[PDB]
């Protein structure tokens, strides 16, 4: 009677709670799904400067104004592929799809770079307005995350936002601060040469300087980390060439 | 749907396999035999046990009783034997309860031996006669306002072999009781009438056991004297139920029978030949009485003893006529009383207050060598304490002091 | 060779269990009244962490991956149930391996050797191993690291309360509060190595 | 008269008298004029001089030379800095807006370029005197409390801890987080685990330790560690590690700090930290006493040389922090001073004479291992000593096993 | 020869001259019922009693058959008891001669007599109680036996009388108590002494054994820890060598012998000297006309080991071979712990005396502060020569850990071999009394 | 009767007394929203894990009882972290792994074998509940003190204004980090104590 009612017991309940288990998480995929778009649909129109509250209003703006593209870094110009899914963090783990830098040119620190990224065009019909470019780079104590928002001419920002970093909320915290962000509104990428020419200074910017933007207060390690992901990403290596591109063309 | 097929396959065959495995590994690496235990000396009387028994339970069920005072488990410790072998280690749940001794030829509690290993076992002879009797009341009788006197007749005209001093165990099945039935004598009427006491009643439905000292001595032969007190509910507290055995007891009458187990063997007198001196109050007259006895008559001595007793008020006196008999009969011998809360019937004179005080006023504040006698004691616990702090201040050691405890 | 003296380092240091994560808490907090016993424990917790790791990294990346089993199914939600069941059946094989049977060691842990399964710090650690995608040996390395880690700060616990003999504690404060505020303390002690990214 | 006047009001504070509850304070008050006169009740009839009254004062005396030239320095600091900035009527302007700086103008002082070092000291005082009065009051208070309500004598220690306390703050910092740092200190660390001689943390380093994890913002960066309003200065460990010696500058005067300047203390940081030469003087005295370890001294400073030479031979291209030598450790941040002062602290450390070494070279590594591979912090003392107050205990246990051992084999 | 390196000479000032004198006469004996560990006594006599040397006065309830016996010739005037009348001190006022007398033996019989005979002679003249047992401190059991017997012919205690003066009077009497000895041990007798010479028993198992250093060099528990480390299995015997001295005497002369040899001195003993007195004289009138005008303590013992010797506890003890006077230190100074001690005493570099070598101090009773926790600068290191954890041992004690200082190594202890921790405490704790209790514990445990 | 559901909240309090849950306590008590969803998330997986546990009770195989424990006990967690990720995103993701650790949570465990192996379902639900809301009582209670002293909100609703934002409240950087957690939990339990002395430890 021990071994078989054992086996009976174990094999009842096994089925009974798999079958729940089971049923229950296949039932919620979708939604799953749907939340972790939303959370990032809401975050690229925030940036885009379009408002939106609710879920339905954010698909619904999301899918009239936003178009997802893939654009290869090597040569800037956009590439077939499912835009709306692509996943770039993944894609650059593999060496199939993602180049290791070198010393001299992993300036943010990233270590890799998939060989396409994925920008949003931000359209007002049938025209575009501005791209949305995600960059990152290492701070001081995490790795930081941003969408900058530039507009046709290829050389203006229309706004920046931090949506995932991990600094010390009073000090490093601050790149999400709105008076912050709201410096970059107006300034442009590059000089007159056509180089990068963000500069993050330390103790504040001139008044109406159109490069430079106040380095965080007493957070020179994150500063120095802003400006390193800005000048890398900015650079041959990153969107350097698609914003060439852009600055006479191909949008 | 097919990853709900894939799933239920997957959570099915995973713990199967899991459990499959514990079971398999188990079957190998449990012992899953039998296992016995033995006295020292190797006797035919061993004992099998199943590997999942506990020391006590099997010793009893092989006929090996123990004093227990919580029907099971470790309480008051006064269950330990000693192992030799199979016992390789000591746990902290003996060295918590009763603490130290550090006993070096390997005693422990007989709660928590368990379990797998041949068992050498070496225990003291009196744990070896334990015997079951089966005796019929003479009489029941009460001799105090809350205290009765029985006497039972020992079967087959055998005789106990107790000491003075020793204790027997009463042994009685689930029973319910009501105080209305008691014949209480006018000599004590009054005392119940005034709470009303014949009002209470009490059941139990598993059997008791409980533990009594008895007031004879070896040498009457034949029969066995307990004096009982009943239990009833705290006169500040009427909440709580009665007791359960002394009810029964009380209910009990002459021509009825009981089962009793076997003496067990602790408290016994000294053979310094010292001057003893004995302390009691209330219900402690049968330990007294029985080394008062068992020292004049049996051993036939001539050291000196004295009693001295604490009553309540004359009207609870019993034994006087004993008493006064052996301390008019020998010069060795000498006994005194004192009062506690006298009433007006009693026309007293003689001594009052606590018998402790009593007892230093009178004899022991002025005595030579307070250290050189033995002091026997039994009685309530704010007697006991009264008297032990007492002995301490006159720097009485620990090892002249002996103190016998019914259960507070 | 320098990867794995580097991981070792890490899981003993920068990321330890106990005083990064703060993970079987319950029995680091219970059991740390005496040096010999905290050491006994933190043995037999390095063990099954080292046995259990490298084990579940075997499981989830045969049949719990992505398209691991069969192209198109997830089974990913099965996670919980297998790492638990794995660790379990690891524990209560160990109790019969080694403990109750050689030398025997069971009777210093008693009540404390079965609950190993609801150590925090083992489920955590799985979980953590799973979500940083390791290798074999790299997960052997981790586990490792992370049960030494998890000694080392349960034994420096007990040491410090072997100590407080000669302290005067609050009656109010004796025993568990002051045993939280000790660990309170040692947690400060360990933020040095916050901005290390070994 | 004192001594009568003490001794006549004594009977109102033993029990029973009119004023028992506030015996505590009357013993600490009357104990600190006059000696209790009190004799050897029984085992050995003759005492040895010393009590832990004079071992405390001793250490508190031991920080007076670093404490004045602290004052000093950060005075001189910030009066460079200020004519740098500003001049004329705008620097004018500034000192009407400062009260450190108008009442040092009030009391006769300069705050002109051309100060003396009694000007500079003076306005150093304004800065040091505040802080050490509120801490002082409030661990006192919280002292006091706990001995009352326990009915306790009051121990000694709290001189040393207060000015600890007071001596390793930025001059700049407020006085309600210096009010709340010494409350953490005295009642988390010291008084929660019966007071003096009961603790196993240093409370001067764990008051410390809670404003720089609860308020980074005021004991970090550019803006604290000169008190000059404006101006933005990084100091020697900062500047080594952005890097080289090269990048050591003192830029409000725009000199170059050498190994003497940082040896004798002319560079900003710690009010008390910056004199190496004043706190080896001070504490040369308690070692010489033998009241502080040279045990544990010596092996701060075989780890600390140790792990530096180690760093320096196997080098970096990247990190400058590899390129400082030992002899630049030992003089910038406050590394002497935690040695001399905060890592020979008895009860913290280790009771054994073979354990104490281990404890030594512990915190010597880790200050060094903090400072240079560890990029979030620039300096790394307070932690160590932190650290290795965990581990000193073990090191006892491990010492006393061996002894165990040596006992039991009929030679110990 | 073994060297002690960690220690200290108490530098107190009036140093006995080592010469032996008269003392003034004594007409009162006493023994002292509270300086025998673990002893319950029973009386045998009663005040009014007359009693005869070496008769027996109260004999121990928990060490059967050891006796306790009469000094001298008179009779009992006095049976102090103190608290839960615990037995203070029997005092006999000297009158008469009449004496208890046993067998005599010759000097070469002595070496192979019969331990039983020796232990049976030993224990009836009361001669047994000499010996003291490591661990605890008590006296042996009538039915045991030991190993190592250690015999103490030095003394470093802080104005200790030199015993080389003393035994080259009683050469004889010390060599004949030697080869009892080494009879009655089933082992090796161990003659502890410095580098002078003494006299020598030729037996093989008696050996001598040469130590060197400040004071702590000359006791018995140093000399154990030395020569024959002790345990819970392992037992030690150890006994002066005037009790050395008496036991010669009793085996050749069959009389006890309970002539003494004490020093006298202190910073307030006019004259110290060495003196002739006996066993449990009165000290009150041993010291009389001796000392300076003023308050002043009397000690049997040293300063830092004695009993303090007022009321029914003024004799000399049975284990002290000197008396030590000094002054009731009650004055109150401004600022007294923070002044330059130039005449201040310390173990320590914090005042100024220690500058001037070879100054010697009148110490008084005074403790130099207050009650506190301890905290440990590392003074007990400078003056335990021994192999242990003085700090970690220490904190044992005071928290009460018996089972932690059993390892630590408390039984290898006695009051006296902390004397010197005490002494140098800054928190004042006395480490003597927790020892003992301590030691208790375990006792009675087990 | 009541007293079975309320008994836990301070006479057998979980974390204060017993001692069970401290890793979630030290965990998610930053912010009220994760500490009431983890009280919250820890009452439902206790009561029916003690319900289903009790319904069952005399057929477990004593070999593998707590298998089938944790069989039970998983599953109804990973049903709970399913519907969390379907319908409370925002908070499951700051939750993070502590969701699956309600499994070695000691509590359901703990209150699963001394309990539910003992007793009839209904009480063994009841039992459950009022463990559940001991340990929420110390969850919510910590972190009330945390967030509101180191963020100046509760729930997210601004309380104290931040000075970063105009206001005149600096928060405690400290109150973040896990210490503060220990340090409150200490005193709580100092307190607790105090006002119920029979709590108190015996000296040794
Ligand atoms: C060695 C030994 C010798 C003894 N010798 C004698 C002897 O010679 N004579 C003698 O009379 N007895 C003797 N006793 C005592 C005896 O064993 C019984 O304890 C006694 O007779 C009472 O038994 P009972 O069954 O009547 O009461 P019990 O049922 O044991 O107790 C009932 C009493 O307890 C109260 N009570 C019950 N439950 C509670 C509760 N939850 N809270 C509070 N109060 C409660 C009841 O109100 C009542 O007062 C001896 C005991 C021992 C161990
Ligand atoms: C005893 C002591 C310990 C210190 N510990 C630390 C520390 O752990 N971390 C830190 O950043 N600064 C610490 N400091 C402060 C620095 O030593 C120094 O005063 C300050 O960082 C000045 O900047 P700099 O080091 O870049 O010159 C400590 C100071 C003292 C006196
Ligand atoms: C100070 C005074 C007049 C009264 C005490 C009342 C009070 C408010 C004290 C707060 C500071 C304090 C508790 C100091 C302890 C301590 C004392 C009292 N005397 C000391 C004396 C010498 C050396 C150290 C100490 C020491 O460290
Ligand atoms: S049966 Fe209860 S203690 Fe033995
Ligand atoms: S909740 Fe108990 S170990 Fe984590
Ligand atoms: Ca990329």
């Amino acid at each position: 009677d021990s071994i078989k009612k054992t086996l009976f017991v174990v094999i009842a309940l096994s089925l009974v709670c798999s079958i729940i288990v089971s049923a229950a998480a296949v039932g919620l995929r979708d939604k799953q799904k749907e939340n972790a778009a939303l959370d990032k649909q809401s975050k690229i129109l925030q940036v885009a400067g379009i408002e939106a509250k609710g879920s339905k209003q954010i698909v619904e703006l999301f899918n009239k104004s936003i178009e997802p593209r893939l654009v290869d870094f090597n040569t800037g110009d956009f590439v077939e592929g499912d835009a709306a899914n692509y996943d770039q963090r993944k894609a650059a783990k593999e060496a199939s799809e993602s180049i290791k830098l070198t010393a001299e040119q992993d300036k943010a620190k990233i270590q890799r770079r998939a060989n396409v990224g994925v920008v949003y065009l931000v359209k007002d019909g049938d025209k575009t307005s501005k791209v949305i470019l995600p960059v990152h780079g290492n701070g001081l104590w995490s790795m930081m995350y941003a969408f900058v928002a530039v507009e046709t001419d290829g050389n203006t920002v229309s706004g920046l936002t931090y949506y995932e970093q991990g600094e010390t909320p009073g000090l490093g915290g601050e790149v999400e601060n709105p008076a912050w962000r709201a410096q970059w509104v107006g300034k442009k990428l590059f000089d007159e040469n056509h180089k990068p020419a963000i500069k993050i200074v330390k103790g504040g910017a001139p008044q109406g300087s159109e490069h430079g933007v106040d380095g965080l207060s007493g957070a020179t390690l994150t500063s120095n980390g802003v400006q390193n992901t800005f000048d890398f990403w900015l650079g041959d290596m990153g969107f350097g060439p698609f914003l060439t591109k852009v600055r006479d063309g191909g949008l | 749907m097919s990853t709900i097929i894939f799933g239920v396959v997957m959570f099915t065959l995973i713990i199967l396999a899991l459990v499959l495995v514990i079971l398999f590994a188990k079957s190998k690496l449990v012992p899953t035999g039998d296992i016995t235990i033995s006295i020292n000396g190797d006797p035919e009387k061993a004992i099998v046990t199943q590997p999942g028994g506990k020391l006590l339970t099997a010793l009893a069920g092989a006929g090996v009783f123990v004093s227990s005072a919580c029907g099971g488990g470790g309480s008051c410790g006064q269950c330990r034997v000693k192992i030799k072998s199979g016992g390789g280690d000591i746990l902290p749940t003996e060295l918590d309860h009763i603490s130290k001794g550090e006993a070096r030829e390997g005693e422990r509690l007989a709660c928590q031996v368990a379990v797998k290993a041949d068992m050498d076992l070496e225990l003291p002879e009196e744990i070896f006669g334990v015997k079951k009797w089966e005796c019929t009341v003479i009489s029941n009788d009460n001799k105090a306002t809350f205290i009765k006197e029985l006497k039972l007749a020992i079967p087959d005209g055998e005789s106990v072999p107790f000491r003075a001093g020793g204790y027997i165990q009463i042994e009685a099945p689930a029973h319910h009781v009501k105080y209305a039935d008691f014949d209480v004598p006018e000599k004590y009427r009054g005392d119940w009438d005034k709470f009303n006491l014949f009002r209470y009643e009490s059941k139990v439905d598993e059997p008791i056991i409980r533990a009594y000292s008895m007031a004879n001595y070896p040498e009457e032969f034949g029969i066995i004297m307990l004096n009982v007190r009943i239990a009833t509910p705290p006169p500040n507290n009427p909440n709580v139920p009665p007791g359960q055995m002394s009810s029964y007891i009380w209910s009990l009458k002459a021509g009825d029978k009981c089962t009793i187990s076997g003496p067990f063997g602790e408290f016994f007198a000294k053979d310094t030949d010292a001057e003893m001196v004995f302390i009691g109050g209330g219900a402690g007259m049968a330990p007294m009485r029985s080394h008062i006895f068992d020292q004049l008559k049996r051993l036939k001595s001539k050291r000196k003893m004295s009693y001295w007793y604490g009553a309540r008020s004359k009207r609870e006196m019993f034994y006087v006529e004993d008493f006064d008999g052996l301390a008019a009969e020998n010069d060795n011998f000498v006994w005194h009383c004192a009062l506690s809360d006298p009433q007006p019937e009693d026309n007293w004179t003689g001594y009052t207050g606590f018998i402790h005080n009593v007892l230093y006023e009178n004899y022991l504040k002025d005595h030579e060598a307070p250290e050189d006698c033995e002091y026997y004691m039994c009685g309530p616990p704010m007697m006991n304490a009264a008297v032990i702090n007492m002995l301490k201040n006159l720097g009485v050691e620990e090892e002249n002091i002996l103190l016998d405890d019914f259960g507070g | 060779m320098e990867h794995y003296i580097s991981l070792l380092v890490k899981s003993i240091f920068i990321e330890n269990m106990a005083l990064s994560f703060f993970l079987g808490m319950c029995t680091f907090l219970a059991v740390s009244k005496k040096v010999k016993t905290s050491f006994g424990l933190g043995i037999a917790v390095i063990v099954v962490l080292t046995i259990s790791v490298p084990v579940n990294n075997l499981v989830y990346n045969l049949v719990l991956k992505p398209d691991a089993l069969v192209e198109g199914v997830d089974l990913s939600f099965l996670n919980f149930i297998t790492f638990i069941g794995v660790i379990a059946a690891l524990v209560q094989i160990l109790e019969m391996i080694l403990d109750r049977f050689f030398p025997p060691l069971y009777n210093a842990l008693g009540i404390f050797l079965p609950l190993i399964t609801v150590n925090c710090a083992i489920f955590g650690g799985v979980s953590f191993m799973v979500q940083r995608d390791y290798s074999f040996a790299e997960s052997v390395v981790y586990g490792f690291g992370s049960g030494v880690g998890w000694m080392l700060a349960i034994v420096a616990l007990a040491g410090i309360r072997e100590k407080m003999k000669y302290s005067d504690v609050p009656p109010g404060l004796r025993g568990l509060g002051i045993t939280f505020i000790t660990a309170g303390l040692m947690a400060l002690g360990f933020m040095s190595f916050s901005g290390v990214q070994l | 008269g004192l001594k009568k006047f003490l001794e006549d009001i004594e009977h109102h504070f033993e029990p029973g008298g009119k004023h028992e509850k506030w015996f505590a304070l009357y013993e600490a008050a009357a104990t600190l004029f006059y000696t209790p006169g009190l004799v050897t009740k029984r085992s050995s009839h003759v005492r040895d001089s010393v009590d832990l009254k004079r071992i405390m004062i001793m250490v508190w005396l031991a920080v007076f030379p670093a404490m004045f030239w602290g004052m000093y320095n950060a005075g001189g600091q910030a009066i460079a800095a200020l004519n740098h900035l500003y001049s004329g009527d705008q620097l004018a302007a500034i000192v009407a807006g400062n009260w450190h700086y108008w009442l040092t103008e009030m009391l006769g002082g300069t705050m002109s370029s051309d100060a003396g070092w009694g000007s500079k000291m003076l306005l150093g005082a304004t800065y040091f005197l505040p802080i050490y009065a509120t801490v002082f009051i409030v661990g006192g208070f919280w002292e006091v409390l706990f001995c009352m309500v326990r009915k306790h004598e009051v121990n000694e220690g709290f001189f040393v801890t207060s000015i600890l306390f007071a001596l390793i703050v930025p001059p700049t910092l407020p006085l309600w987080q210096a009010a709340l740092g010494i409350t953490f200190g005295v009642v988390v660390a010291k008084e929660v685990f019966g007071g003096t001689g009961r603790n196993f943390l240093n409370p001067a380093l764990a008051g410390r330790a809670f404003l720089f994890f609860a308020y980074p913002a005021q004991i970090s960066g550019d803006l604290v560690w000169t008190a000059a309003d404006g101006y933005s200065g990084a100091t020697a460990l900062s500047q080594w590690a952005q890097g080289g010696a090269g990048a050591l500058i003192n830029n409000a005067t725009g000199q170059t700090i050498t190994w003497m300047d940082a040896f004798i203390g002319n560079i900003p940081g710690s009010i008390g930290e910056v004199s190496t030469l004043a706190l080896m003087i001070g504490a040369a005295f308690i070692v010489y006493m033998g009241i502080a370890s040279w045990r544990i001294i010596g092996g701060v400073m075989i780890g600390m040389i140790l792990l530096s030479t180690l760093f320096n031979v196997i080098g970096s291209d990247t990190n400058a922090m590899f390129n400082m030598p030992w002899h630049w450790h030992l003089v910038l941040g406050g590394f002497a001073f935690g040695m001399f002062f905060m890592a020979t602290d008895p009860v913290s450390a280790s009771f054994t004479n073979s354990g104490k070494w281990a404890y030594g070279i512990l915190i010597g590594v880790m200050c060094v291992l903090i400072r240079v591979v560890n990029p979030a912090y620039p300096e790394g003392m307070m932690l160590a000593i932190l650290f290795a107050n965990l581990f000193a205990p073990l090191f006892d246990h491990v010492v006393v096993e061996r002894n165990i051992k040596r006992r039991l084999a009929r030679y110990g | 020869m073994i060297t002690i390196k960690k220690g200290l000479d108490l530098p107190i000032a009036g140093t006995p001259s080592q010469v032996i004198s008269d003392g003034k006469a004594i007409k009162k004996v006493a023994l002292l019922g509270e300086e025998y560990v673990g002893m319950r006594p029973t009386m045998h006599v009663r005040v009014g009693d007359e009693v005869k040397k070496a008769q027996i006065l109260f004999e121990d309830k928990k060490n059967p058959g050891v006796k306790f016996t009469s000094p001298v010739s008179g009779k009992v005037v006095e049976i102090n008891r103190g608290a839960k009348r615990v037995l203070q001190s029997v005092v006999i006022e000297v009158a008469g001669d009449d004496q208890v007398t046993f067998d005599k033996f010759e000097a070469n019989q002595l070496a192979s007599l019969n331990r039983d005979a020796i232990k049976t002679q030993l224990v009836e003249s009361g001669l047994w109680t000499a010996f003291r047992t490591r661990p605890f401190s008590k006296v042996p059991a009538i039915d045991s036996t030991s190993e190592a017997i250690f015999v103490t012919a030095m003394d470093t205690n802080p104005l200790a009388a030199e015993p080389t003066v003393v035994i080259n009077e009683q050469s004889e009497a010390f060599v004949a108590g030697l080869d009892v000895l080494s009879a009655l041990t089933t082992g090796k007798v161990y003659v502890c002494k410095k580098g002078t010479s003494l006299p020598r028993s030729q037996q093989p198992n008696v050996e001598e054994h040469v130590f060197d250093g400040p004071h702590p060099a000359g006791l018995a528990g140093t000399h154990m820890h030395f020569l024959y480390p002790v345990s819970a299995d392992h037992v030690a015997w150890s006994i002066n060598y005037q009790d050395v001295i008496a036991v010669g005497q009793l085996f050749l002369t069959g009389e006890l012998y309970t002539q003494r040899v004490v020093s006298l001195a202190g910073p307030v003993v006019n004259k110290p000297r060495l003196v002739r007195t006996v066993m449990g004289a009165s000290l009150e009138q041993l010291v009389d006309s001796e000392i300076m005008p003023g308050e002043v303590r009397i000690i049997s013992g040293s300063v830092l080991s004695g009993t303090k010797a007022t009321g029914p506890h003024a004799y000399l003890g049975r284990y002290h071979l000197q008396v030590s006077v000094l002054r009731e230190g009650r004055d109150k100074e401004l600022f007294g712990w923070a002044m330059p001690g130039k005449n201040k005493f310390s173990v320590t570099r914090s005042f100024l005396g220690h500058l001037f070598k070879g100054q010697v101090y009148n110490m008084t009773t005074t403790t130099n502060g207050s009650d506190r926790s301890m905290v440990p600068i590392g003074n007990y290191e400078k003056v335990m020569p021994l192999d242990m954890e003085p700090t970690l041992l220490l904190r044992d004690l005071c928290a009460g850990d018996s089972d932690s200082a059993v390892r630590l190594g408390a039984l290898e202890l006695d009051e006296e071999d902390l004397a010197l921790c005490t002494f140098v405490c800054p928190g004042k704790y006395e480490y003597g009394q927790l020892l003992r209790e301590c030691l208790d514990k375990i006792e009675k445990e087990g | 009767l009541k007293k079975s559901v309320l008994a836990p909240v301070l006479d057998n309090n979980p974390i204060a007394l017993q001692v069970l849950g401290v890793c979630s306590a030290l965990a998610v008590t930053t912010k009220l929203e994760t500490a009431f969803v983890m009280t919250l998330a820890v009452m439902f997986v206790t009561a029916l894990s003690n319900f289903f546990v009790s319904l069952i009770r005399n057929h477990i195989p004593n070999s593998v009882r707590i298998i089938v424990q944790m069989a039970i006990i998983a599953s109804l967690v990973i049903v709970v972290d399913q519907i969390l990720k379907a319908y409370l995103y925002d908070i499951s993701k700051q939750l993070s792994v502590f969701v699956g650790l309600i499994i070695t949570n000691c509590i359901v465990m703990g209150r699963a074998e001394a309990f539910a192996m003992k007793s009839e379902p209904i009480p063994s639900f009841i039992d459950g509940i009022g463990n559940g809301l001991g340990y929420g009582f110390v969850l919510m209670t910590v972190g009330f003190f945390r967030e509101l002293l180191g963020s100046g909100k509760l729930f997210g609703l601004e309380v104290l204004p931040l000075i970063s934002n105009g206001g005149w409240y600096q928060p405690n950087g400290l109150m973040l980090l896990a210490p503060s957690a220990f340090f409150l939990i200490g005193f709580m339990i100092w307190a607790i104590r105090t006002f119920k002395p029979e709590q108190v430890e015996a000296k040794e």
